């Protein structure tokens, strides 16, 4: 249905266990899962890892009935993070169409990175066209919480905020947007206009003004 | 050394026939399998069939009596027909060579074995998002420099636009450093809005003439635009 | 599941300990020992027996494993051994001894093939009351053993439900592991040997050339058509075509499908059936196929 | 119920010991020690000779 999770200190080997478990004997093989990527497979049959896999991840051989299929992952990081599938594929079972239920692995202790914001006023030519938008670019911030309060010189703006949901780069780092609708007149009025970013504990604040 | 190119239209209205295209350049198609998977958020992704070098093929029990599968011996293209498509049946296509697989747990002679498959090669996947409404062109405005050294921030702005995904490239794909394409944001008005930012040098500033190219493949529109500071 | 099953899974009601209380609980069971109680058919099963005779469950404590016996005669009488190697099925025996009981003799239960029994010295021997009437079996004995490896790969599982006071049913567990078949195994290179050791006897009395052919067995059922033993503590029944199949004139080893059976009617018992109760674990046994059983097809070749 | 059945003892029968004497056969004797400080076992000095106890 849907994602099991599971949390592992950096540096620290993990293992992974396999929903349902294989009635007779088994070949197993476990892919590796990032939003928006493409699936890529660690281990085709049980203890094969095709060519370019790190020697790190490793799958349990059914050598003997009775073992349990798991993932073990040694030197756990950042780029591990991801959704993990176990397929499997019994003697006693018929054709196994579905993948395994997702296993949201997650690394503990990672390093907090403080967010890189870059506050855009409108351009000449969306005042032109009689409509106004304020863009505030939020990068390279982890962990990927972060929380947005536009404000008017004091004054909180509250109303035609549209921000994005932090997703990850290839930094690992996580990144969002938020965008601010105004009308040309509404921009032209105010002194000044600024974005609070919220990361954890800190918060930064960057302003712009109309020429 | 095989790569796979999966080229959908990106939107297809609801009750109609989606199609798609997985073109190969690896190997010959009649050689291996070639199977389709579908992803789409907050749901697991789904194998929905393979294909034979034959090509026979098998289905999916969820999807059998919607999808049908061929393969072209002209061209190593993979095709991929569905019917009655619906709001659910929009997400990430994708096609990857399946490897046969054979697992002897017994005497041979008496059965006892199964074959099992596993995908090696994906390709890279064309998202398809199934809704009645109609396409959008973007509206691309460009975004000013802020003017301690020497960093300095540009970019480009891609107002509300549908459907997703929109390609962005700096000179025509000549600048690479210090380019951040953000994911978009879809507003209440139903429409995605993305930005794209370069971090280039004060110095360069002045004058290198930066411009973003656009791309929106369902809108058929190819937008260029030019940035420069404003006084 | 599987897709394109001679063990059923089996739910039924079985009274308890209390005569008031009953309870549902569920067994695996062979196809052999089951029948559906409808042909029409629905799929309501029940067991072979249950129309023809009662049934009782072996004890589980007693083994079925032959161990030598000395039959004894007693004081004023005697027992002569005939000592001739070459010594035929009846006649004059030139050396004789006398002896009080016979040697180690196990009482093993077969059919078609003869196991764990004596080695005929010196030639192979053909036995029989009547060569010249195909109706009379022919007892073969070999001078060289051959050796069958039969196993039960199954991990079955000894489910122990009471059905009353002091009385204990033994219902087979689901298995655990693959689902395979029992069989045995046959060196293909002794047993061709064996078999054409066989043929050149067979000559002897059947003229110093002729075709000499084997097929299977195609009278009777059940009992008569399979090579029926105990091993262990399970019955098998294996289809011997493999073996007797085969033309004669003028490391690769053959593999026998064997089939099982808890519910038993030996020695053509009629109104006792036995019920053989799962034996937990995965089952091997090797054995000596010493002797043979067979019989001509007749007619007017 | 749970472990073992169950028999109703006849009503008739009587559960009442009554003396009984164990006898040998033929060819075998019982030797009875009649030494009134007789303990367990070991040598006894008065022996007799007896058909049944
Ligand atoms: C009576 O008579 C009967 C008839 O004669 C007789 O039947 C036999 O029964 C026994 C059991 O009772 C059966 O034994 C099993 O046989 C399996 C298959 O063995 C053969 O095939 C495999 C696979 O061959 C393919 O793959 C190899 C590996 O890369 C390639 O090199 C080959 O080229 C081949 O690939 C081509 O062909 C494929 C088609 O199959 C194509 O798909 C492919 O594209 C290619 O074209 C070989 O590996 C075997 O060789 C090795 O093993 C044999 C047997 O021991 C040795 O003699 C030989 O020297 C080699 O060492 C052989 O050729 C076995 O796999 C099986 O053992 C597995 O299963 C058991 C239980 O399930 C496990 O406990 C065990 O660990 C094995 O699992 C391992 O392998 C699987 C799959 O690889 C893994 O998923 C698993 O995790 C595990 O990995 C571990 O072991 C690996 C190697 O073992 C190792 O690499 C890993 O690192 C890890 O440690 C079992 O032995 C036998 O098949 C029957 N025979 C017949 C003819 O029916 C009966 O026994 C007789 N006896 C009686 C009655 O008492
Ligand atoms: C033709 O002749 C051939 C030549 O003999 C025959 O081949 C014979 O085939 C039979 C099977 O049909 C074999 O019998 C079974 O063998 C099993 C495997 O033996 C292994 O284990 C041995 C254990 O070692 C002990 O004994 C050896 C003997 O020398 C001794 O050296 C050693 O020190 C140790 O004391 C080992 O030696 C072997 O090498 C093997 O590795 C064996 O497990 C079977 O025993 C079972 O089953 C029999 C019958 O069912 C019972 O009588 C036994 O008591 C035992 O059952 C108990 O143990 C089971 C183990 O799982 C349990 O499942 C049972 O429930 C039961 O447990 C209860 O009882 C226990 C004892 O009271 C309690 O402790 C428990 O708590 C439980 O209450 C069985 O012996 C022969 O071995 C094999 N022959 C040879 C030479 O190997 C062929 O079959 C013949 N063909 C025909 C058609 O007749
Ligand atoms: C399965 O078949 C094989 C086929 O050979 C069988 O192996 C043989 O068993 C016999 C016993 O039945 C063995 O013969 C004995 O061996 C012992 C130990 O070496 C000797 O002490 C014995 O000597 C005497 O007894 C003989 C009669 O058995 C007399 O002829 C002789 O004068 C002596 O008094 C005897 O030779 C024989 O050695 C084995 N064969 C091999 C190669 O080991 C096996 O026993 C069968 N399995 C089962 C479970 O029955
Ligand atoms: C076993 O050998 C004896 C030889 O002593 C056979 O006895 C003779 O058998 C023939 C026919 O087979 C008869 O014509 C003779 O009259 C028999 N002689 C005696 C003394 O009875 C015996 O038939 C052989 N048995 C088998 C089954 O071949
Ligand atoms: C048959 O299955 C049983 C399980 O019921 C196995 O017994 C287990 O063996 C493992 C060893 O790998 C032990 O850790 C367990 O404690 C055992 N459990 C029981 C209940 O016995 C047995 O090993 C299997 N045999 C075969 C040949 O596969
Ligand atoms: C039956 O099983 C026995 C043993 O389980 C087999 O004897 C083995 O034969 C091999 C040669 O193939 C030897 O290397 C082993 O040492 C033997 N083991 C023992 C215990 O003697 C025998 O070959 C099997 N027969 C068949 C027909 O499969
Ligand atoms: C088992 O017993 C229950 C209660 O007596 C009864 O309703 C049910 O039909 C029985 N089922 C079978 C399969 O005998
Ligand atoms: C005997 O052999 C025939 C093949 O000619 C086969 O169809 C039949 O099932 C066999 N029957 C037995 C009892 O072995
Ligand atoms: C007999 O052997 C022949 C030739 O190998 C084979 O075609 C046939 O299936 C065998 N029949 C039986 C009953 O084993």
């Amino acid at each position: 249905s849907y994602v099991r999770p599971l949390s592992v200190a950096l540096g620290e080997t993990a293992s992974i266990s396999c929903g349902r478990q294989a009635l007779g004997s088994r070949a197993v093989q476990w892919y590796q899962h990032r939003p928006g990527q493409a699936p890529i497979l660690l281990i085709y049959n049980n203890q094969d890892r095709p060519s370019g896999i790190p020697e790190r991840f490793s799958g349990t051989p059914d050598i003997n009935f009775g073992t349990r299929a798991t993932l073990t992952i040694s030197g756990v990081e950042a780029g591990d993070e991801a959704d993990y599938y176990c397929h499997m594929w019994d003697s006693r079972s018929g054709f196994s169409w579905s993948f395994g239920g997702a296993t949201r692995l997650t690394v503990l202790g990672q390093p907090k990175a403080a967010p890189s914001v870059t506050l855009f006023p409108p351009s000449s030519e969306e005042l032109q066209a009689n409509k106004a938008t304020l863009v505030c670019l939020i990068s390279d911030f982890y962990p990927g919480a972060v929380t947005v309060a536009w404000k008017a010189d004091s004054s909180p703006v509250k109303a035609g905020v549209e921000t994005t949901t932090p997703s990850k780069q290839s930094n690992n780092k996580y990144a969002a947007s938020s965008y601010l609708s105004l009308t040309p007149e509404q921009w032209k009025s105010h002194k000044s206009y600024s974005c609070q970013v919220t990361h954890e504990g800190s918060t930064v604040e960057k302003t712009v003004a109309p020429t | 050394q095989v790569q796979l190119q999966e080229s959908g239209p990106g939107l297809v209205k609801p009750s109609e026939t989606l199609s798609l295209t997985c073109s190969v350049s690896g190997a010959s198609i009649s050689d291996h399998y070639w199977s389709w998977i579908r992803q789409s958020p907050g749901k697991g992704l789904e194998w929905i069939g393979y294909v034979y070098d034959s090509g026979d093929t098998n289905y999916n029990p969820s999807l059998k009596s919607r999808v049908n599968l061929s393969l072209d011996t002209s061209k190593n293209q993979v095709s991929l027909s569905l019917t009655a498509v619906t709001a659910a049946d929009s997400a990430i296509y994708y096609c990857a060579r399946t490897q046969h697989g054979r697992r002897i747990y017994g005497i041979v002679a008496f059965r006892e074995w199964f074959t099992y498959f596993y995908m090696d090669v994906w390709g890279q996947g064309t998202p398809v998002t199934v809704s009645s409404a109609s396409t959008k062109g973007p509206s691309v405005f460009p975004l000013a420099p802020s003017s301690s050294g020497g960093t300095a921030a540009l970019g480009c702005l891609v107002k509300d636009y549908f459907p997703e995904p929109v390609t962005v490239s700096w000179n025509s794909g000549a600048l690479t450093s210090g380019v951040h394409t953000f994911p978009a944001v879809l507003q209440s008005s139903g429409l995605y809005s993305l930005s794209s930012v370069v971090t280039v040098p004060s110095s360069s500033l002045g004058t290198q003439t930066y411009i973003c190219n656009v791309n929106h493949k369902p809108s058929n529109t190819k937008v260029d635009k030019k940035v420069e500071p404003k006084s | 599941a599987i897709t394109d099953g001679e063990l059923k899974n089996c739910s039924f009601n079985m009274t308890t300990e209390l005569r008031d209380k009953r309870q549902k609980v569920h067994a695996l069971f062979y196809k052999l020992d089951i029948v559906p109680i409808n042909e029409n058919q629905n799929t309501s099963y029940r067991l072979i027996n249950c129309n023809t005779a009662a049934i009782t469950q072996a004890c589980p404590k007693v083994s079925f494993e032959p161990i030598p016996i000395h039959y004894c005669a007693p004081a004023g009488f005697a027992i002569l051994k005939c000592k001739d190697k070459k010594f035929n099925g009846t006649g004059p025996c030139p050396s004789v001894s006398t002896v009080q009981c016979t040697h180690g003799i196990k009482p093993v239960v077969s059919t078609q093939l003869l196991l764990n029994g004596s080695l005929a010295e010196e030639e192979v021997m053909i036995r029989s009351e009547d060569i010249r009437n195909n109706a009379k079996n022919i007892l073969v004995q070999f001078n060289t053993p051959v050796q069958i490896n039969c196993t039960r790969p199954n991990n079955n599982t000894r489910k122990s439900i009471r059905i009353g006071p002091g009385q204990w049913f033994y219902a087979t567990g689901d298995i655990i592991g693959d689902i395979r078949q029992a069989h045995c195994n046959v060196s293909k290179a002794t047993w061709n040997e064996t078999l054409g050791k066989v043929v050149k006897q067979l000559r002897k009395h059947f003229g110093n050339n002729t075709i000499i052919r084997f097929a299977n067995s195609s009278g009777g059922d059940l009992e008569v058509t399979t090579h029926s033993f105990n091993c262990g503590g399970e019955f098998f029944y294996c289809d011997t075509s493999g073996l007797f199949n085969s033309t004669w004139i003028s490391n690769d080893s053959i593999t026998l499908p064997c089939r099982i059976k808890q519910i038993i009617n030996m020695w053509q018992r009629i109104g006792q059936a036995m019920y053989a109760p799962p034996i937990q674990g995965v089952i091997r046994c090797v054995s000596n196929i010493t002797g043979l059983i067979l019989t001509r097809d007749g007619g007017s070749t």
